[PDB]
This record gives C-alpha cells, structure tokens and sequence, in this order.
C-alpha cells in the first residue's frame, strides 16, 4: 500500500498548494465513479445572484448497483462577485475570508441505464439527446426533457432510440455537430457504425446500423466529426493507425488516409474547434502527437510529459493553442502551442517541455474522462475512477502572465 | 438560459472546398507551428488596499475537508511553487501540515442539512379565521365598527376596493421580481420656448395645474 | 393559546438555508423559536403603542414600519 | 481494451460601511422575497397570542400581518448570516446556541 | 439640469430621512447635513466637479443621538443646526477619526413624548416648530429652550410644519386629513383646512413617514403635499397651494398621479419675472418668480410660478420612497434624499433656472 500512502502524500502537498496554482477548485465525491464526463452549454445566471449555474453529463459505473445517468449543476461565483470588498485578514494579510459563499453541485436528472455508461456525448444541435455507450454491443439514445427527474424505481430502462449494430462494447462515441441527428462510435468489434437519428419516425425505437466501416484492423478506441466539415471524421484504433474517414466515398473499408501514428495504440483523438487542419491524437505510449490534415505523412510534433498512457485529448473551446491530455497517470496535463519550439533554461526544463502549461496532481486516481467549460474560460470538469469530480481552473497569471 | 456557440469562427463557404482539396494534395510546404509565433493564436471569450492591486477572488473548496471552502482573494507570491511542477515543496511560505484537521473535529449530531435533508421534507394545513380577523377588508370593517368618526359609508366601501385593487396591483407587481428603474430626467423646459421636443412639453403637461374658483 | 411551536422546524432550515449555514446543531430550534417569539413582542408592542398614540384600534402595516423603525430596523415595500 | 477496476461505493465585529466609495446598487434587497417559507396559520396563530397577551380588541390586518412575517424573515435571516460570521470567526462550521446569543449581542439588541 | 445620484454609503446603507443645506454661505461649496436611521448626522461638503458632477466630500460625523435620526434643519443663518431624532430629542449642533471638522451638541430639548417627524425654523431663526408622533406639534425658542406652546388639536401624528417667512402663522398638517395653520401670538388654530367644496389631505394609510410641506420663501404661497382630489376616478393625488388672501381654499393645486407627494421645498433665491408667452396660468402674479420641487414618493416636480406644468421632473432615480429635498443657498444644488440609503443630487448650471435678483425683495414682517 505504499502506492496509495505516496499519492495521498503527493495529494495533501497539492491541496496546500492550490491556492498558489489553481483559481477555483470544486471537489467533489460522486456516488459512484463516472466514466463520463461533458459539460453542457446552457448556463443559467439568475437575476440577483452572484452565482452562474452550468451542467454536466456524467455516467455512473457501478458493480452491482443500477447505474444512473447523471446530470449534474455545478454553481460558479459571477465575474462581478470575483472582485468584491468583503472583509481583510489581520495575519493572513489577504482580503479573503473563508465565510459560505460557495459553490454548489447537485445532482439534477438520473436516468436508469442498463450496465455502465461508457460515454455519454450529448447531441450538440439539441442539447437535450444524450447518446451513451453501453458495456453491451447496443447503443442508447436518452432524453432529459422527456424523462422524469427521478429514476424509475424498477431497474428496467427505458432508452429513447436504442441503436443497434454493433458486436462489443467501444468507448469511443462522437454526435456530428454540423450534420443534425448523424451519430458515431467505434465499438471494440474492429467495426464503426454510423446512425442517422434525425430519419427515425417518430414511433420508432430501435435503429439498425446505416452504414459500417471496416477498414481498421484493431479496436477501434475513438472516433471524433470533424468540427468543422460535414462528412470527415477521424478513427484511432489499437493497430498504431489512424485513418481519416469520409462518408461521402461508396468504398466503406478504404482508409483515405492512413498514417502509423503512435509506437503503442492510438486512444483518443480530437479535432480542434478553430483550425480546420488539426487534430491531436492521444497514445499508449505517453506522446500526445499533433497532426496537420494537409499532410498527414510527419507529425507536427509529440509532445511528451506523459509517463503513462493517455486516454483522452481534448482542445479548448476558448484558445486555438490550448490542448489537454489525461491518462492513468492521474495527471492532466495542460498543453499549448504558442510555447512551441521556446529556449528554456535546464532548472525550467526539467519540469517538462515548454509546451507544458499546467499538470493537475489533484487525481488521486486514473483519470477517466473531462471536458472544458465551453461558456466559463478554462473551467475543467475531470472526473476519476475514485468518485472525484473536480471542477479546477487555474489562476490567471499562468496563461495571462 | 445562454447557450455557448456552436461555430466560433465565421462560416466559409470555400472552407469545406479547400479542405477536401488540400486533404487530396497532401503537400507538406504547409508549416502550422512556423506561422504560430508570426502571429496572434485564436481566441474566445466567455459566453485597506485597492482591489485593483489584489487580484479576482479564488474559490478553493474540497469535499473531503470539514473546513468551509475558502473564498477570497490569495496574494501570495512564492517562486518555488510553479504550474507545471505543482507538487513542489516551498517552506517558510505555506507550512504543509494539515489545517482543516484544526478546524472541525466536530463529533456532534448537526442534524446533517447540508444536502438531501431540510428542502424535500415539507407539510400542509388547513386553518379558519372567524373571531379573530386577520383580513384585510374584514379588518377594515371592525375598525369602521370600532371608529367611525362620521365618515361616509360609500366612501368606506369605495375605499375598501381601492385597497384591495392596490393589494392585488402590488401583489401582481412582486411577481416581476428584480426591476431596474432608469432615471428620468427632463429637462429644465420653458413655455417661453418654441424649440423643445414634444415629447417632454406633453410629459410635463400631464402635470398642470387645475384652479378653483 | 400556546401555540410556541407553531414554526415548524423546516421554516427554521430553509431560514438557515438563505441565512448562509448549512451546518447546525440540533437544540436551536427552541432558541430559534424563542428568539422569534421576543422579537415579536417587541414589534408588536411597539406598533400597538404607535397605534395607541394615533386614536386607532386596528393595526396596520404603517404602524408595523415605524415599530421596526423604532427598533432600528426598516421594511421595504410597505412605507 | 482498457483494465477496469472495481467500483466503489461511496456517498471585523463593526460592519460599519465606510461613508464613500461604496457603489452599491442592489435591487434584490429592495422588493418583495416572495418567500414566505411559514404557513399562514402558525404564523397567524402566534401574532393572535401575543396580541392577546398586550392588549384585547388588538385587531391585525393581512397586510400587517404580512409585514410582520416580511421583518420578522429578515431578521432571522439576519440573525443566521450573524451566527455563521461568528462561528467562522469561531473556528467551527455548526452553530450552537451561544452563537445565537453572541450573534444578538454583536447586533446591539441584547 | 444633471441628476448625480450619488452612489455612496451615506448611513450604512440605512434609510436616509432629511437633508439640508447651508444657507449662511456664499461660496460654490455647500455644506450638507443628512440623517438616517444610523442615528448619526453626517454633515457633507458638497460641489460642482470638474464635469459638473455633484460629488459629495465627507465633512463630519455627528453621533449622539440614541435612536433614528428623522428630520435634520439648519438655521436660517446655518451656523445653528438642528437635529430630530426617533427619541424626541432635538439637538442643536453649532460648530465649535474621518471627521474633516467637529460639531457639538449645544442645546438638549425635551419637550416631546415620541418621534419627531418634522422641524422648521422661524424667518428670525430665533425660534422653532418641530411636529412629532405624539400628536403634538410645539414651538421652541433657542435662546431659553423650553416648550412655549402645545398645539395637541390634533388626532393623529403631525408629520410637517413649517413657518411663514411673514412670521404671522405657522402651518401644520397632520395625519388626519386635516391642515392646520396657527398665528405666531394667537397660537390657535385659526384655519382648519380639512374639508373643500370631501377631505382632501390623505389618511395615515400612505406609504410615506413624512407630509412636509413649506411656505414660498416670499411668504404668499403655502405648498402642502399628499392631497386628494376627487377629480379623477377616485383619488388623484396632488399638491395644493394656498393663498394669503384665502388659506381655507386654495388657489389651484398640482396633480402628481402616480405617487403620491409628501414633500416641498422651495429654492431661497427669486428669480427674474421670465417673459411672459401667453401659455401659462400664473399661480402667482408676483413681481419675481420662484422654483420649488414637490417631491412625491418616488419622484421630483421642478415647479415654477409662472408657468402652470413643472419644467422639470425627475423619476425612477430611488428605488425606494423620497424622504425630503433641500434646495442649495445659491439655487444650482436639489439634493434628493431617499430611504433605500443613498441620495440623489439635481444640478444647475450657473444663472440656468434663471436670472437671480440683484437685490433681493424684503418682506413685511
């Protein structure tokens, strides 16, 4: 149990130090682990308060136990409130004050799910259908708006559009947020399935695979819409490959472009919001690599701090040049470009490469999945295996300077 | 209810084009990390001494410690403790021995309000109210019983219902909750002059003087 | 009567809940009660004895403003 | 595939503002809560026994009594955020009751 | 004119009851005294800015008085304060930790059984009129100090008085609906101005503490606020103003509907006959005109006296009731109080209401 003993240690010197590093910090003990986590893009400022109330998605992965999907509200002080003369401090000398004014997050809406919910990515043209991954081959197609806040008691689920055609259990699952209604996920089968939901009548509910793909020869890990396009997507697998994929092609195994990405598996891949050129794929071999859609023959770089593998890349939807990675390593790290290829002396260089911003050791466990705040700036919801969400962003004067 | 936008640059109606062509030519003379440091990278927004000298307030709350969560402003500066190496070690400016084990080693029954207990728990009753009146009208009815002072008792019943009308006028405005009221200022208007707009001559002649003879 | 524990435990929470705490022992709600029960005797007695000086028998909410005038304290949307 | 582990269950005293350089201009505070959070009968049924006990034929109006339970809110909503301020001070997140009484003595009224 | 609402902690934040100016000096500096519920009596510089903004510059704190703070009225000289308190407790502060100067209590009166709502000074500044709760409105002299009168004709509190720059009567309405107006000698209520040919004045079911009404500085008008007139549907509240020659009826009065009025202030600097445009109904024939401001509940009536409609109005500045106006020496200052705790201040350009006598009409005493 020494490894437990050192993360606990290495946990109590971030939490002494996250005042200096961190600008607000929300722990919080889920019931159970989520392996799932996504915020949502409504936020709700009530007039006469001086807290912003956002959303998230978060799964519930339970041994025994019916897994809800949970949709939790998070609250957040206003940027008006971030200035405020409140009080001072005799010896600690900062005009802080510990008091109540705090942030709050409360589960909203659960929904009975049958088994683990793998991933669960809400539709962004309507932010009111969530797709989830069971451990099962079916895919799930919920409904907040349509279902009580309260679970049913019988442990019966009752998915809005169960979408079948799969034989395994894939994490990877992507909506198309240009395309209304287009659905992705890549099961663990070596098989990708594409659902066309908005073509579903309004009495159906079970909805058979509108096209496959065949082309990757591992499982597939991840799969991602380009943002920014309508019939692109990417597709990272277990064979060391990444091919990008178009379904405007009559061939449904032909790998358009197919580059060896990584020495380990390929994990996780996700397009940058702003370029329409760029996206970044996670590894198992701890070397998050950044890839130009021009060219897809030499990686633009392979970025490398990681010492474990690493589950789940995602852009940030406020900065062109920002990036995050997250592993087992229960370290997510916080990249940026603009820092690409900068002299640093060895004392500064041996914390990391400068494209390095931030590492958050605030993960007692493996980190299973996050997403940036897309209203609040920098805002991480990063949920781990150990029933932690935190809610973290960092002070300021570590990207502003 | 504000929803983030879904597309954070402007649509392109050669961007699809371009890029379906660009993805066929596969030329590396393209550099992305080379033009980065030429320019300024993407960006978006969000959808006792000064404060200016203070910094924005941090909030820093744990759900493992009994300790509330701290909300206010930290200005200590400390070079030892960077962002990209968190777990380093800076004595003689945060002593790392545990705090909120200091502050609540409660052991008492609190009646654990602070979730899933003291908001679902609710009741209901009913009451009437005959020897004691608690109403309104039916109070203004016992005081003219009481007091009359040789009023008119139309104008009593006139009054009645202008009260409840103003009652249920308030009522109906509490329900606009929060509402700005911009000031109105007019200006300083003369019947001497012709020149002023109409609109603030008609809006202070709402309020003339009516003579008695 | 004697209806002192007419204010349900609930209102003393939810009093609580927007009174910033979320943490509180249980042997308050007598003195929650007991507080409540003296502030109304101050209050009422105040706005009697208004009332009284003003050759009136039923109180009304006028009398109640200048009782918590009175006191120290104001209300808003009344007078 | 990913190895997956085994899920476990889980679950200062003077607030005297200084005369200048204070913009406030809040409105909540300025109208109506709406938020009553007491029945009308217990309420009722209180102010009925302490006017009682002052004096009889001490007749109330619903919007006297409505103002009554406006103030009487506020003031135990003031007297809970006094008692969070002092058990803060005091190092300890629950309130007792010698918190109620330095709350009511910190306010002036005891 | 510019509305400056000041936007500063004035008494904690507390209901601000009255304001006054100081009427003894000349210079663009004026010195203002509010009062709250803070019970304290901040005494403020007051002055034009750099952009004709009405900044207030704190001047000293005043603390003696053991409740509230109602009605705060300088001398007619202003080198004589006044203060009245929630405990029947007139302090007269004369000059001589933030405080810029220091102001001592001269004189203690107690002559009052409840809270003093209202205080007005004689033209001579040698005597005084304060009205409280008690139903009582009596008359002190500064000099000895001790209640020389007691006009307890009332039946409910007397919320206003004031005394007529004339000095023949002083004027007194209480919450009864009833107006009444008492000589100097006689002190007697000669005109019990209740009835018109219905009462007029409101009932004590009006949400406003104070009725404050004051005498035209030339002494021919008597503006007393919160009156109904059975006009339009039921009640519209107005103002009426009164004459010398018959102070049972009034002249004319100034709808205000909406809220209803509670204060009157008039500006001590006449002004020039403005040329006449054959549209208005001259409340007053007079040889020199006069603005005043009729303050209602949650609004500023700019009026004048030769032209019938207010040539001003200001509104929505308070979010809560208007408490009292006060009218600067000079005539470029309406420093607006309120009870949500802060106060709103109109300015004037120089010479912009008018063009102020070079001398200055006296008045038959």
């Amino acid at each position: 149990a020494v490894e437990e003993r050192v993360i606990n240690e290495e946990y109590k010197i971030w939490k002494k130090n996250t005042p200096f590093l961190y600008d607000l910090v929300m722990t919080h003990a889920l019931e159970w682990p989520s392996l799932t986590a996504q915020w949502l893009p409504d936020v709700t400022r009530p007039e006469g308060k001086d807290f912003s109330i956002h959303r998230l998605v978060l799964g519930t992965h339970t041994s025994d136990e019916q897994n809800h999907l949970v949709i939790a509200s998070v609250q957040l002080p206003n940027d008006d409130a971030q200035f405020d003369a409140s009080h001072y401090d005799s010896e600690k000398g900062e005009f802080g004050g510990f008091g109540s004014v705090s942030g709050k997050i409360e589960i909203e809406i659960k929904i009975n799910h049958e088994g683990e919910v793998n991933r669960a990515r809400y539709m962004p043209q309507n932010p009111c259908i969530i797709a989830t991954k069971t451990p099962s081959s079916d895919v799930l197609v919920f409904d907040y708006t349509k279902h009580p806040s309260k679970p049913d008691p019988s442990g019966e689920c009752n998915p809005d559009l169960r979408l079948r055609g799969h034989q395994k259990e894939g994490y990877g699952l992507s909506w198309n947020p240009n395309l209304s209604g287009h659905l992705l996920s890549a099961s663990d089968d070596h098989t990708i399935c594409l659902w066309d939901i908005s073509a579903v009548p309004k009495e159906g509910k079970v909805v058979d695979a509108k096209t496959i793909f065949t082309g990757h020869t591992a499982v597939v890990e991840d799969v991602s819409w380009h943002l920014l396009h309508e019939s692109l997507f990417g597709s990272v697998a277990d064979d060391q490959k990444l091919m990008i994929w178009d379904t405007r092609s009559n061939n449904t195994s032909k790998p358009s472009h197919s580059v060896d990405a990584h020495t380990a598996e390929v994990n996780c891949l996700s397009f940058n919001p702003y370029s329409e050129f760029i996206l970044a794929t996670g590894s198992a071999d701890k070397t998050v690599a950044l890839w130009d859609l021009r060219n897809l023959k030499l990686k633009l770089h392979s970025f490398e701090s990681h010492k474990d593998e690493i589950f789940q890349v995602q852009w940030s939807p406020h900065n062109e040049t920002i990036l995050a990675s997250s592993g087992t390593d229960r370290r997510l790290n916080v990249w940026d470009l603009s820092k690409i290829g900068e002299e640093q002396s060895p004392e500064d260089a041996e914390d990391g490469p400068p494209e390095l911003l931030f590492i958050h050791g605030g993960h007692t466990a493996k980190i299973s999945d996050f997403s940036w705040n897309p209203n609040e700036p920098w805002v991480i919801c990063s949920v781990s295996e150990d029933n932690i969400m935190q809610v973290w962003q960092m002070a300021e004067n570590i990207y502003n300077d | 209810m504000v929803l983030a936008p879904r597309r954070r640059t402007a649509f392109h109606p050669d961007l699809c084009s371009q890029l379906d062509q660009l993805l066929q030519q596969q030329s590396g003379e393209f550099s992305f990390l080379k033009d980065l440091k030429g320019r300024q990278p993407l960006r978006s927004g969000p959808t006792v001494p000064e404060r200016r000298k203070f910094g924005r307030m941090k909030l820093l709350q744990f759900c493992e410690n009994h300790r509330p969560a701290y909300w206010g402003t930290w200005n200590k500066k400390t070079a030892l403790i960077r962002a990209r190496d968190p777990w380093a070690q800076d004595t003689k400016l945060l002593d790392y021995e545990v705090d909120s084990d200091e502050e609540w080693e409660e052991e008492e029954p609190g009646e654990s309000l602070s979730h899933s207990e003291g908001d679902d728990d609710d009741d209901m009753g009913e009451d009437e109210d005959e020897d004691d009146g608690f109403f309104v009208p039916h109070g203004y009815l016992s005081e003219d019983e009481g007091v009359t002072e040789e009023c008119a008792d139309p104008e009593n019943h006139k009054v009645r219902q202008k009260l409840k009308a103003k009652e249920w006028d308030e009522f109906l405005a509490k329900g606009k909750r929060f509402r700005v009221l911009q000031p109105v200022k007019i200006g300083c208007v003369w019947a001497a002059d012709r020149d002023c707009a109409g609109d603030d001559l008609k809006v202070l002649q709402q309020f003339a003087a009516c003579f008695l003879e | 009567r004697d209806n002192i524990q007419g204010i349900t435990k609930p209102a003393i929470r939810r009093l609580a809940r927007r009174g910033g705490v979320k943490r509180i022992s249980g042997l308050i709600y007598e003195e929650t009660r007991g507080v409540l029960k003296v502030f109304l005797e101050n209050v009422i007695r105040d706005a009697v004895t208004y009332t009284e000086h003003a050759k009136r028998k039923t109180v009304t909410a006028m009398d109640v403003v200048y009782a918590l005038k009175r006191q120290g304290r104001t209300l808003y949307g009344f007078g | 595939a990913r190895t997956k582990q085994t899920a476990r269950k889980s679950t200062k005293k003077p607030h005297r503002y200084r005369p200048g350089t204070v913009a406030l201009r809040e409105i909540r505070r300025y109208q109506k809560s709406t938020e009553l959070l007491i029945r009308k009968l217990p309420f009722q049924r209180l102010v009925r026994e302490i006017a009682q006990d002052f004096k009889t034929d001490l007749r109330f109006q619903s919007s006297a009594v409505m103002a009554l339970q406006e103030a009487c809110e506020a003031y135990l909503v003031g007297l809970f955020e006094d008692t969070n301020l002092c058990a803060i001070h005091a190092k300890r997140v629950t309130i007792m009751p010698k918190d109620i009484q330095l709350a009511r003595r910190i306010r002036g009224e005891r | 004119m510019k509305v400056i609402t000041c936007e500063i902690a004035w008494h904690n934040k507390e209901p601000v009851y009255s304001l006054d100016f100081q009427h003894g000096t000349a210079g663009r500096i004026h010195r203002l005294a509010s009062a709250g519920v803070d019970t304290n009596v901040r005494i403020w510089k007051v002055e034009k800015g750099p952009d004709g903004k009405a900044i207030v510059e704190f001047l000293s704190n005043l603390a003696r008085h053991t409740k509230a703070v109602n009605v705060v009225r300088f001398s007619p000289t202003g080198e004589i304060l006044a203060s009245g308190g929630d405990d029947a407790v007139i302090l007269l502060w004369k000059v001589n930790q933030l405080n810029k100067e220091n102001w001592t209590v001269v004189k203690t009166l107690r002559g009052h059984l409840e809270d003093v709502y209202d205080i007005c000074w004689a033209t001579d500044g040698n005597l005084m009129a304060s009205a409280s709760v008690d139903n009582t409105a009596i008359i002190w002299d500064v000099s000895k100090g001790q209640k020389i009168s007691i006009f307890n004709e009332h039946k409910s509190y007397v919320q206003g008085v004031t005394w007529d720059p004339l000095g023949q009567y002083v004027a007194t309405l209480s919450c009864d609906r009833v107006l009444r107006v008492y000589s100097i000698q006689k002190k007697r209520v000669a005109f019990n101005v209740s009835k018109m040919l219905y009462r007029m004045f409101h009932d004590d079911s009006m949400k406003s503490f104070f009725r404050r009404l004051s005498f035209t500085p030339d002494g021919s008008l008597l503006l007393t606020p919160a009156g109904c007139v059975e006009s339009g549907e039921n009640v519209m509240n107005t103002t009426y103003v009164f004459s010398r020659k018959n102070l049972k009826r009034p002249i004319a009065h100034l709808p205000c509907p909406g809220k209803a009025t509670l204060a009157v202030r008039c500006c001590p600097v006449y002004f020039e006959l403005r040329p006449v445009v054959e549209t208005g109904v001259e409340l007053m024939s007079l040889p020199y005109r006069l603005v005043f401001a009729v303050a209602s509940e949650d609004s500023v009536l700019l009026y004048d006296t030769q032209q019938s409609f207010p040539f001003g109005y200001v509104s929505n500045i308070h979010y809560h009731t208007l408490s009292d106006i006060s009218w600067s020496s000079d005539g470029a200052f309406l420093a607006i109080s309120s009870t949500d705790g802060y106060c709103s201040f109109v300015t004037f350009e120089k010479d912009e209401l008018g063009i102020p006598l070079k001398e200055k009409p006296v008045l038959n005493m």
